[PDB]
């Protein structure tokens, strides 16, 4: 279901099959959950 | 898969279920034994460019066969068991047809396969080889294909797996000469010496190296047929055949340029026992094959 | 309209008042686009658009 | 070192520039030491500059702890809640005065990357640009390759 | 030396009010000095994390590993302490929440090579911690379906503003 | 390569493995129960099958006598064998030895099993008792069979 | 107004539960005994107005909670989610037993109740006829043409109800409240009257499944998750329905399932 | 042959954390109808096996006590009894070997 689902999502959004996969906890924690509110 | 069936059955329902399964399979086979009686779709005549459906027999063993000229010729054995059509699909690049073979128990199979084989008659088969057939010959699913489909004096190709030798070394996998026994080897007798050059710090893809030998489908072209059997539905093909004994093999028409326009005398669609066709003898022989029981040869 | 049945459309729904458009606004879907157009029309009617006057201090 | 340091967009605490101007500096607590050579500047300030600084802007209250301290510090609170506890160890009177003036002039906003020195609330006046701009419209809006 | 897992069992919380949740009881227990490695202990811990205590014991009773019996005994002792000291009625309503395994105090020995050399032979010791929380085990985080991916993509595309300008 | 190869190598050669199998067979004939690895268990079971066959062939037969004298090192189990395990199973044909399985060894963790001759005086083993006939699926199958029988 | 009727029935059920629970004497404890085949002679000191054999199963191990279906107290059958009274022996029943007849009857009754609930939620009932287990199909007459689409919709509804996973709340209530809850359908009224006349008193057992309530006799399956497979064979003649279902831990096979369906199609 | 670059902690973790190396969970643990000691499929129980082993050991000890010295192996069958229980009329010549014990709830 992983491969077929990713292929369907890519064909629907016309994007690559690389950004669909998740990332490790390193990048998850490096992400800022409280960004600076602008405007 | 899930939980095997033989888990919640007492010591009295196992044989009853076995007998019921056998009776149902036999009844389905007997009901499907009549293809012409049921809607067989319009049958077309032979054409220059058109192929026919193949068979999927079992490689039993091997035996010799002497011709009228007095020469030994190895011959294989191919038992055509059931061999029914599953479905039909039109335009890919050309029409296609699925064919089965042996009768495998319907207990260790997927639910989707079980439903697909329940939509049609017959029990689930083992393998399913798709043949690239033309739009001319189009047989309806559920029809049988005995050994009578082929006839002597015809080149039929065969393809199947091979006796896999597992992850073998180098010599047995590619035939390398290895290294000598002495003068002055100490630990080099079957290993691969140099890879390829020196400055190249890579390895040429596809280079001969240790790997899993055999266990792959390989087709053989140019195999003449000598004799065929109608009672047991056996096909005797010249030369060896890939795959071990009691192994399913895919058989179909040849493809060489010298053997392409010669199916005029052969049945364009498939042999039909029900006829209106004049049954054939016990076994059709060849023009250059010593029949069993004929007088001794004489080159005088 | 941009695209169509591509899961990422962009329709520019308008509001013709006797062959005289009073406002308009884009939106993801058709109903959302019409709602945004009606909201922009109400804004223009109330003079609350971004082109209003700042203030008088 | 911006990637390894938090940032914040430029903005005000209450838009004081529009209406009345409110002093962002709240209070100031000086921890001067009576006996000690590490607070002569703070002492001279509290003596002959703190009064003038307080009278120049009555919208700020200042305290004088005057406790046995080894290092004089200054707590500069703000309305938003930020606190700038700086130290004035060994500093001339002019330096301390300039530091106090700078603290009173600045706001409680953090001292990090300001990013984009401009906060335009309504940057679009003639209509924000969109892909469907500076383009015509055919008859009946017939997309290309359309018969009826 | 640093013993803390044994001291955490003495934490005391204030009395809860009627309008408050049940607060699942936490358990702490560990055995010190275990003649065993640490990688295998961590493997066993990872194997026994989301499962309950019954399934954990069932898997341990059929795990061809020296540490299996040690972990089973530790879990049995923890369950007994929870049913006796920590005051818990349900014996099967406990699931594993945390499980680690750090090295201990190692010694040193000699191996004697085939020449005038040698190498230090440390006596690898390890430990084992377990945290059993009251109540049934939580369900495993299911895999995000295509709808979740589409929603995340739409949110990422909608939460984008112009760059390098006003 | 080992395509269609029988006799799993155990000891340091054919002699060692056959001697071990003979010792296991002697121990089983003496006690009627041995805990050995699965491989050795099945090998000794297959050997005891032919041993019982030879014992059933006859006692006066010189071939069977020599086989019993060879495969039995103690030399005291030949009469017990010939006079107990041959007449007792005078009705059976190939229903000897009942193989099962042991959880594992507490030392090196090895797959062990148990084999014994049927009808022994020792206590019975916990054989895998199939599900009773009064269950749901069993009752449904019985009803289906009754309906099929009444259909005629 | 079926929604209002169901709401009133649920309100009456909740009021009856509150009335039954109000008589608790500040939680009175008792010492119940357990006489089983494994791990004797264990006992339990549970409650007498709230505790259920499920609590004893949990105290023992999760295996019993996942396998136990009925608890035999004094030789009589009981439910897993039902308050017990009078300290007596306790037992456990599963599908793989020596005489699992009570479990089979309970499963049949639960399947009949689920079929009735699905029929009611589809788009008047009469009762729950107790058909033997050997019949190979549970029946549930309903007073009011079905096709393959209707059967598929009923099967989908049953699968959704099973996936919902809800407990079976039981109550031993007199005939007065039973008639008050069913003061519309005359068939159910007559059934309740007959059940009350059969018993020495007016006590009658009830059942509740979220927004569905029905009267029966023997116990049922606690959770609906125990029912793995579920199908609807066909309909016969006021209209008698049919169906087959297999529980968890006894997953037969697609072929056996189709054979059982064909056998039930009668 | 020697390591040219030490493997990083990330590489080591990725190597020692893949599902191929992790212990594969098993789902072949049922409940034994006898003594409920959670047995495994296609495998005998534990407590029952221990009881059978103890009984066989006791029977062998009794046989040795009755047989005496080694190198015997009589050519007669055996019959096990218990407290009381008159010998079966069918097995009269078979040597009886027993001492003192009560028939359990699982022996015929
Ligand atoms: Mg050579
Ligand atoms: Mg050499
Ligand atoms: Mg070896
Ligand atoms: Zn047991």
């Amino acid at each position: 279901e992983e491969g077929p689902m990713i292929e369907q999502l890519s064909k629907m959004f016309f994007t690559t099959k690389h950004r669909w996969y998740p990332h490790g906890r390193y990048h998850r924690c490096r992400k800022n959950l409280n960004p600076p509110k602008d405007r | 898969s899930g939980t095997w069936w033989d888990e919640h059955l007492s010591e009295e329902n196992v044989p009853f279920i076995k007998q019921l399964v056998s009776d149902e399979d036999k009844a389905q086979l007997a009901s499907k034994l009549c293809p012409l009686k049921d809607e067989p779709w319009p049958i077309h005549p032979w054409e220059p460019g058109s192929f026919r459906v193949g068979l999927i027999a079992l490689k039993l063993g091997m035996m010799p066969l002497w011709t009228k000229d007095g020469q030994k010729h190895v011959v294989t054995l191919l038992q055509v068991q059931d061999c029914h059509v599953l479905k039909y699909t039109s335009k890919g690049k050309m029409a296609t047809l699925s064919v089965g073979g042996k009768t495998v128990s319907r207990f260790r199979k997927a639910t989707s396969i079980l439903e697909f084989y329940r939509e049609l008659g017959l029990p689930p088969k083992q393998t399913v080889k798709i043949f690239n057939i033309t739009d001319n010959a189009a047989i309806k699913p559920g029809t049988p294909l005995y050994a009578a489909h082929f006839r002597p004096g015809q080149y039929v190709d065969v393809t199947a797996k091979t006796i896999g030798k597992g992850f073998q070394g180098v010599m047995k996998r590619w035939g390398f000469k290895g290294q000598p026994a002495t003068h002055g080897q100490t630990k080099t007798h079957r290993r691969p010496g140099a890879v390829a050059t020196g400055d190249i710090g890579r390895v040429w893809p596809g280079t001969k190296m240790p790997g899993k030998m055999g266990n792959i489908y390989r087709t053989e072209y140019g195999l003449k047929v000598w004799r065929i059997n109608t009672k047991h539905n056996i096909i005797y093909v010249n030369g060896s055949v890939p795959g071990h004994k009691n192994c399913l093999v895919k058989v179909k028409d040849s493809k060489l340029p010298a053997y392409k326009d010669l199916g005029k005398n052969l049945p364009f669609p498939t042999y039909f026992p029900d006829g209106d066709e004049e049954e054939l003898p016990e076994d059709l022989y060849d023009e250059n094959v010593c029949q069993p029981g004929a007088p001794s040869i004489t080159f005088a | 309209q941009s695209g169509g049945t591509t899961a990422l459309p962009l329709y520019f729904v308008g509001l013709y008042c006797d062959k005289k458009l009073i406002a308009e606004g884009p939106g993801e879907t058709v109903l959302v686009a019409e709602e945004e157009a009606a909201r922009v029309a109400l804004r223009k009617l109330y003079g609350f658009t971004e082109n209003r006057r700042p203030w008088n201090y | 070192t911006a990637r390894g340091t938090p940032s914040r967009f430029l903005a005000s605490v209450l838009h004081n520039g529009l209406g009345r101007y409110v002093q962002q500096l709240q209070r100031l607590s000086f921890s001067v030491s009576r006996d000690g050579a590490s607070s002569r500047g703070a002492r001279e300030f509290v003596e002959r500059e703190v009064i003038d600084f307080a009278r120049r802007n009555p919208g700020v209250v200042i305290y004088v702890n005057s406790r046995p301290c080894c290092v004089p510090r200054v707590v500069a609170e703000y309305l938003n809640g930020a606190v700038r506890e700086e130290s004035i160890h060994c500093k001339s009177v002019e330096e301390i005065s300039t530091l106090v003036q700078k603290l009173a002039d600045q706001s409680g906003l953090d001292v990090i990357r300001i990013r984009k020195p401009f906060h335009t609330d309504n940057p679009s006046i003639q209509g924000q640009w969109h892909p469907f701009t500076n383009k015509p419209t055919t008859f009946r809006g017939l997309r290309p390759r359309e018969v009826q | 030396i640093s013993r803390k897992w044994e001291k955490k069992n003495k934490i005391v919380y204030p009395p809860q009010l009627p309008g408050e949740p049940r607060r699942p009881a936490e358990i702490y227990h560990c055995r010190r000095q275990i003649k065993y490695s640490k990688d295998k202990m961590w493997y066993l811990a990872k194997l026994i994390r989301g499962m309950s205590i019954d399934q954990a014991l069932a898997q341990l009773e059929f795990n061809d590993k020296k540490g299996a019996k040690i972990i089973k005994e530790v879990l049995l002792e923890a369950q007994d302490m929870a049913v006796r000291d920590h005051n818990v009625e349900f014996r099967s309503n406990l699931y594993i929440a945390e499980s680690t395994s750090g090295r201990g105090q190692c010694l040193k020995r000699i191996r004697y090579h085939g020449r005038g050399r040698f190498g230090i032979m440390e006596k690898v010791y390890c430990h084992y911690f377990v945290k059993l929380v009251e109540g049934p085990p939580p369900p495993p985080e299911p895999p995000k379906t295509a709808v979740a991916h589409a929603k995340e993509y739409i949110q990422q595309l909608r939460s984008r503003t112009i760059v390098h300008t006003l | 390569i080992s395509h269609g190869r029988v006799f799993r190598r155990m000891g340091l050669g054919p002699e060692s493995r056959i001697h071990l199998l003979r010792n296991l067979l002697t121990g089983l004939v003496r006690h009627e129960r041995i805990e050995a690895p699965w491989a050795r268990v099945d090998e000794m079971r297959g050997y005891a099958e032919k041993l019982i066959d030879y014992g059933k062939l006859g006692d006066t037969n010189e071939r069977a006598m020599r086989m019993a004298d060879f495969w039995l090192t103690e030399k005291d189990l030949i009469p017990k064998l010939f006079q107990v395990l041959a007449p007792r199973y005078k009705d059976q044909t190939g229903g000897y030895t009942r193989m099962l399985q042991i959880p594992n060894r507490s030392l090196d963790r090895a797959k062990m099993a148990v084999i014994e001759y049927k009808g022994n005086c020792l206590p019975p083993l916990p054989l895998p008792r199939r599900d009773s006939h009064l269950t749901l699926l069993n009752q449904l199958l019985q009803g289906l069979r009754q309906d099929l029988r009444q259909s005629q | 107004s079926p929604t209002e009727l169901t709401e009133m029935r649920n309100d009456l059920f909740n009021k009856e539960k509150a009335r039954q629970l109000s008589l608790t004497p500040r939680t009175e404890k008792i010492e119940v005994k357990h006489v089983g085949k494994t791990d004797p002679g264990t006992v339990f000191v549970m409650n007498k107005n709230i505790s259920t054999p499920y609590s004893c199963a949990m105290h023992l191990s999760e295996w019993y909670c996942r396998k136990s279906i009925l608890a035999l107290v004094d030789g009589q059958p009981w439910d897993m989610y039902k308050p017990l009274t009078k300290s007596c022996e306790i037992k456990f029943l599963t599908f793989k037993d020596c005489d699992p007849g009570e479990v089979n009857k309970a499963y049949w009754r639960s399947c009949a109740m689920m079929m009735g609930c699905v029929i009611e939620r589809a788009f008047n009932l009469v009762r729950a006829p107790e058909v033997p287990v050997i019949s190979g199909a549970f029946c549930y007459d309903v007073v009011l043409m079905p096709t393959k689409e209707n059967l598929r919709s009923f099967t989908k509804d049953a699968h959704a109800l099973i996936y919902k996973d809800l407990p079976f709340e039981t109550l031993e209530v007199e005939a007065k409240v039973a008639l008050e809850i069913f003061q519309h359908s005359k068939y159910k009224v007559d059934f309740i009257e007959e059940k009350a006349s059969q018993n020495p008193e007016r006590i009658v057992k009830l059942h509740r499944i979220g927004d569905f309530i029905d009267v029966s006799e023997g116990p049922l399956i606690p959770r609906t998750s125990i029912c793995f497979q579920y199908e609807v064979s066909a309909v016969h003649n006021i209209r008698r329905f049919q169906g087959v279902s297999l529980p968890v831990h006894l997953r037969a096979h697609f072929t056996i399932w189709d054979k059982l369906l064909e056998r039930s199609r009668k | 042959a020697a390591p040219k670059n030490r493997r990083t902690i990330e590489v080591n973790r990725c190597r020692r954390r893949n599902p191929q190396k992790l212990i594969k969970v098993k789902n072949n643990i049922d409940v034994c109808p006898e003594c409920g000691h959670l047995k495994q499929k296609h495998v005998l129980c534990a407590y029952c096996y221990e009881k059978v082993c103890k009984e066989t050991a006791e029977i062998r000890r009794q046989i040795g006590k009755q047989e005496g010295g080694p190198f015997k192996a009589p050519t007669i069958e055996t019959v096990v009894l218990y407290t009381g229980e008159t010998p079966s009329e069918q097995d009269q010549g078979k040597r009886i070997i027993e001492r003192d014990r009560k028939r359990p709830s699982w022996f015929t």
